[PDB]
């Protein structure tokens, strides 16, 4: 499934999904291209955030939906 | 013109919608003080707790996230002893368009999932990373003895 | 040998012929493997300690060296000894027993026997017995030195063999010692004091001829040292000045050149200066704190009865060895400060000093001819490359002898024509960035600064104030400097405004007494003004909560004392709440006097409308603290202390306010601030100035009054335009501001409006949307003149019935 | 990079350092120009304690940064 | 032939060479003993940085001369 993810530079990607995905499984093509960790695998969409561990099939992303890709800076 | 209003706006609309298991409100007629109140999540050991918190907001509140800290004593590991939450949106993550009734959500959100890697005390992460026993006991254990 | 060492005098001439027997046989060599070690064995095992304390003793061995160091023939060739270097795994406190060179360098009166000879038959003598103590000891000490640097000499002049020799002996007792600098070193593994700091004083009194005041031997040190890898002095893990290592490691292989003594005596120096005496300085600073700690261990030991046998006499004797060891430390606090205060000593060190700093002068210098044409003034890539390379003990060692030395009376730095070389380096650092990216290191430089500018008790001009005015490199550049310096210092941080409170004084000073920097001041407010904003902004901004801290922590100091008014950790973190507080109690104070010598004479700079609107909310909110009963109730004991002083802190505040008060955007400011706005704490103000008498004027409380009495008729005309606007549509309200928007403008990404002053100021904390969380610049936006006409429209119909 | 490490006794050392190296690793320079072993050398940054299992690729990215050394001694009173 | 390389701790060792070696077989000769490997060492004869293609006799090093071994800047 062609979903669209960005991030704050201005960049974005272009990867496959499939609607019983994971946010992690999301993840899994996400450090295929940049090398992240799943923990810092951070989604703003609308406001709220997108948990990891849930699957994809509860967060509503549908044909070429964009999410937002921030690096995580956690940590105190 | 830069605070008093988008702060009496926020209090309003609690007196309109009161949160379920919290309240909040400031102490007295100080506007830059305030004081909020949340009972525990029934799906946690912080169940049965009632939790007092010491509100300050800054002078530049709508565009500072505020400094806010527990007064109760908790077995927590993202609380330490002075009270002070290891939160995200506290931080770098705050918007401007955040209320403080949504930030008390998150609160009880934390006090309901726990998330152990920012480890605010080491001793209590490394418990909970091992031993649920040991950790689900000694929350309601100082419930016992603070939150009640 | 034994009676030889006894009646060195008598065979002085009997044993001269048969030292001469051999030069011209050419078996010179063999008896001299036989004396010296022999020498070395009857000053370690016949005498337990041979010291300074056997008058006897020493005075014939410096003799014995004197008999054999005038030969010619013989330095040449005296560096063959058996034993006269170290071994390769040689321990670093066993320098001074296993060497030829060792143990007649180690002569020195701060050494703790001697200190027990001289110091404990009485630890009360007045300060005037004190001082007949040193020069009994300083001017023996003369003796000592003056003996040794004739020896030393011959041996460099000896021959190129030997001079290349004792630079290799320096360099081996050097690099065993780097952790004379820690914190807390193993004293028991390391060089004592007195053998370092005898090496230190040789190495500049070989500098005196080509430190001479003329400057004209100053290119016989090659500036191009450190270009090329150093044979003596090890650099590995030395920290460099503006460059890392992997840079460095290229500038090694960049330009891949022959070895110089005059270069190499000058730089071991340094290392002597900053890993000899530099941790010997802070050797004897700790000892205030480490009588403090040995004297609380006994006190709780002696209200023990002791009866059990095995375990009374434990106790009984712990005290004892305690007794000797409070003995030994009360000895020796005693004993280095005479030292550092026997001045014809401490003057040559700072003689070396400036003119030490007049050689980096010349290296900064492009042209290299600063000691006769003065000096014309990212980083690291735009920073002059023999200097960025350098090392940082050749300014961290001259920063920590400068502001030890100076809590004497008997500073050598003081009435010193020679000192202004060093300010010139000092104000070169602050002034370009580029010379030193570590911002720690320049803390100490502007720390030291400021002790050379505080005034004395007498309230004379500080010992720089004449350096201040009569250095033209100075006047020009060091204002625009510290203005710069007070900004950058940004980079919970709880020395950031350690460095502020160093700055603060020497703005204070400058201001008071050197005319023409209030003159260039003021320049800089009204053709320099984009950077004078930045500096007030900062100073404003960290006042908002440094009274906040201060009422923060002395609560705190209570709640730990009450705590104990019933473990040693709070009491740790109650001299950690104590400076915290005093730092708090103190810059704030600072910052605030400040603003009232600026006030006075630049108001037109205050009143701009980027800080009109912050300056009104700091001083309210700093105000209610004062008045009310925040720091009324804060009954804080001995308030000196801390110089928590809100009284004499008041009357700066509102004087800040009647040196703006004929500004009326300044009043217009203070009537708008309603998160700490009333009419009655001025009023409070007035009787608490009531007070303390004579310290305002009723005149002075007269302009306060006719200024409330001016806020609070425009406040009310305030509140009565907010009394013709109650209902109001939701629309015409700023949504992060909840008010009407004067200029709505329209957000491109989430298509909100706003006020550009409200995202104005979200846009200069971050560049993101507050919305949606999408990139957003001040140039993306959209202004809505449709929604304002609107506004216009709806304005003037409550206007209709205004 | 380089970072700094600032100690309780006013004194300053800076550290050439590596976003991969361990806080471990980070003790282990410490101590050969300290003299202290690791086990007594407690970190701050930010308040936060950090920990032994972590990195410097895990807290707060930036060079020229400073840390604090609390100096926890193995023995009390 | 011996010759003699002095280090900045000032260790002194012994070494059997031959004129036509190669300063890398030399400096193989230092890990040979030393365990030091070849590119953090770094060779100073009089006064100069060394070369490792080159022979001794092109640095017209006599027997039983000093040399000089500078190890090379470790990093952190």
């Amino acid at each position: 499934m062609q979903i669209f993810v960005k991030t704050l530079t201005g960049k974005t990607i272009t990867l496959e999904v499939e609607p019983s995905d994971t946010i992690e499984n999301v993840k899994a093509k996400i450090q295929d291209k940049e090398g992240i960790p799943p923990d810092q695998q951070r989604l703003i969409f609308a406001g709220k955030q997108l948990e990891d561990g849930r699957t994809l099939s509860d967060y509503n992303i549908q044909k070429e939906s964009t999410l937002h890709l921030v690096l995580r800076l956690r940590g105190g | 013109m830069s605070s008093s209003k988008r702060i009496a706006k926020e209090l309003s609309d609690l007196e309109r919608d009161p949160p379920t298991s919290s309240s909040a409100g400031p102490v007295g007629d100080d506007l830059y003080h305030w004081q909020a109140s949340i009972m525990g999540p029934a799906d946690s050991p912080y169940a049965g707790g009632v939790f007092f918190l010491s509100i300050h907001f800054p002078t530049d509140y709508p565009f500072k996230p505020p400094k806010i800290s527990f007064t109760t004593k908790i077995y927590h590991p993202n609380i330490n002893a002075n009270g002070n939450i290891c939160l995200d949106i506290l931080k770098d993550q705050w918007s401007p368009a955040l209320t403080l009734s949504k930030v008390l959500l998150s609160i009880s959100s934390l006090l309901t999932d726990a998330n152990p890697d920012d480890p605010l005390v080491p001793e209590i992460a490394h418990i909970y990373k091992t031993d649920r026993p040991k950790y689900e006991a000694t929350a309601r254990e100082w419930t016992k003895k603070y939150a009640v | 040998i034994t009676g030889i060492v006894s009646n060195v005098n008598s065979y002085t001439d009997f044993l001269s012929q048969i030292i001469q027997r051999a030069i011209l046989e050419g078996t010179a060599l063999d008896l001299l493997n036989a004396v010296f070690p022999t020498l070395l064995e009857y000053c370690n095992k016949h005498v337990s300690h041979f010291d300074l304390n056997e008058s006897v003793i020493y005075n014939n061995v410096l003799t014995i060296f004197e008999l054999f160091v005038t030969f010619k023939p013989i330095a040449e060739i005296f560096t063959k000894i058996d034993g006269f270097f170290a071994d390769y795994s040689c321990k670093p406190q066993d320098f001074e027993r296993k060497t030829i060179l060792g143990p007649i360098l180690s002569l020195s009166p701060i050494e703790a026997a001697v200190a027990i000879r001289n110091y404990g038959d009485n630890l009360l003598r007045s300060k005037q017995q004190t001082a007949m103590i040193h020069e009994s000891l300083q001017a023996e000490h003369k003796v000592v030195i003056d003996r040794l640097f004739f020896i030393v000499d011959k041996l460099v002049r000896g021959s190129l063999n030997s001079r290349t020799d004792m630079i290799s002996y320096f360099a081996h007792i050097a690099n065993k010692n780097h952790l004379r600098r820690a914190d807390h070193p193993p004293f028991k593994e390391l060089s004592s004091n007195g053998f370092m700091s005898n090496i230190t004083l040789l190495l500049v009194r070989f500098s005196q001829p080509f430190l001479d005041i003329s400057y004209k031997k100053i290119d016989k040190i090659d500036a191009n040292y450190f270009n090329n890898p150093s044979l003596f002095i090890d650099l590995s893990g030395e920290t460099r000045l503006n460059s890392d290592f992997k840079e460095a490691d290229a500038f090694y292989d960049k330009n891949r050149s022959k070895p110089n003594f005059i270069s190499d005596c000058f730089f071991l120096t340094l290392t002597y200066l900053h890993y000899g005496l530099g941790g010997t300085l802070s050797f004897e600073e700790k000892m205030g704190s480490e009588i403090k700690a040995l004297k609380e261990e006994i006190e709780k030991v002696k209200k023990i009865a002791a009866n059990h046998d095995v375990f009374a006499r434990f106790i009984t004797a712990q005290l004892s060895k305690m007794e000797k060891a409070l003995k030994t430390t009360e000895s020796l606090r005693f004993a280095l400060q005479g030292f550092f205060a026997h001045r014809s000593l401490q003057l040559e060190v700072f003689d070396f000093i400036c003119g030490a700093s007049t050689f980096l002068i010349r290296v900064v210098d492009p042209e290299h001819e600063f000691p006769f044409k003065q000096i014309k003034l990212f980083l690291r890539a735009h920073a002059p490359v023999p200097f960025k390379y350098y090392p940082e003990f050749v300014v961290e060692g001259p920063v920590n002898y400068s502001l030890y030395i100076s809590k004497y009376q008997t500073s050598p730095i003081f009435r010193n024509p020679r000192l202004g070389s060093f300010v010139e380096f000092t104000t070169m650092v602050l002034r370009c960035p580029e010379l030193v990216s570590n911002p720690h290191l320049k803390g100490k430089l502007v720390q030291l600064l400021s002790v050379g500018a505080m005034p004395l008790t007498d309230n004379s001009p500080g010992f720089m104030m004449d350096i201040f005015e009569h250095d033209e490199l100075v006047n020009k550049n060091l204002l625009y400097a510290l203005l710069d310096f007070y900004v950058i210092v940004e980079k919970q941080f709880y020395d950031k405004f350690n460095s502020r409170y160093s700055i603060s004084i020497i703005l204070e000073e400058l201001y008071y007494k050197i005319p023409s920097y209030k003159n260039q001041l003021i320049w800089q407010s009204q053709n320099n003004a984009d950077f004078f904003v930045r500096f007030v902004a900062r100073m404003l901004n960290d006042l908002t909560f440094l009274l906040d801290e201060g009422l923060s922590n002395l609560a705190e100091v209570h709640n730990i004392q009450n705590e104990l008014d019933n473990d040693k950790e709070l009491q740790t973190r109650l001299a950690s709440a104590s400076r915290q507080a005093k730092s708090s109690c103190g810059l704030a104070d600072k910052s605030m006097k400040l603003f009232e010598i600026y006030s006075k004479d630049i108001p037109a700079a205050f009143v701009t409308p980027e800080i009109v609107y912050r300056l009104a909310s700091m001083l309210n909110y700093n105000l209610e603290s004062l008045v009310g009963p925040k720091c009324g109730e804060l009954k804080v004991k001995d308030p000196q202390s801390y110089s928590f002083n809100p009284k004499d802190l008041l009357k700066a505040l509102t004087t800040v306010y009647i040196n703006l008060s004929e500004q009326s955007e300044f009043i217009s400011a203070v009537a708008k601030d309603e998160r700490s706005f009333n009419r009655n704490l001025f009023v409070r103000a007035v009787d608490i100035l009531g007070r303390k008498t004579g310290l305002a004027s009723p005149e002075f409380i007269e302009k306060l009054l006719n200024f409330a009495n001016k806020a609070e008729e425009q406040r009310k005309a305030d509140e009565e335009e907010d009394l013709e606007y109650g209902d109001v549509p939701d629309e015409f309200l700023d949504p992060l501001m909840y008010t009407i928007m004067k200029d709505p403008v329209i957000l491109p990404a989430s298509k909100m409006n706003i006020d550009r002053s409200t995202i104005k100021a979200h846009l200069l904390s971050d560049s993101t949307d507050p919305f949606n969380r999408m990139p957003l610049k001040l140039e993306d936006v959209t202004p809505n003149e449709e929604l304002r006409q609107k506004i216009l429209c709806f304005k003037k119909q409550k206007k209709e019935e205004a």
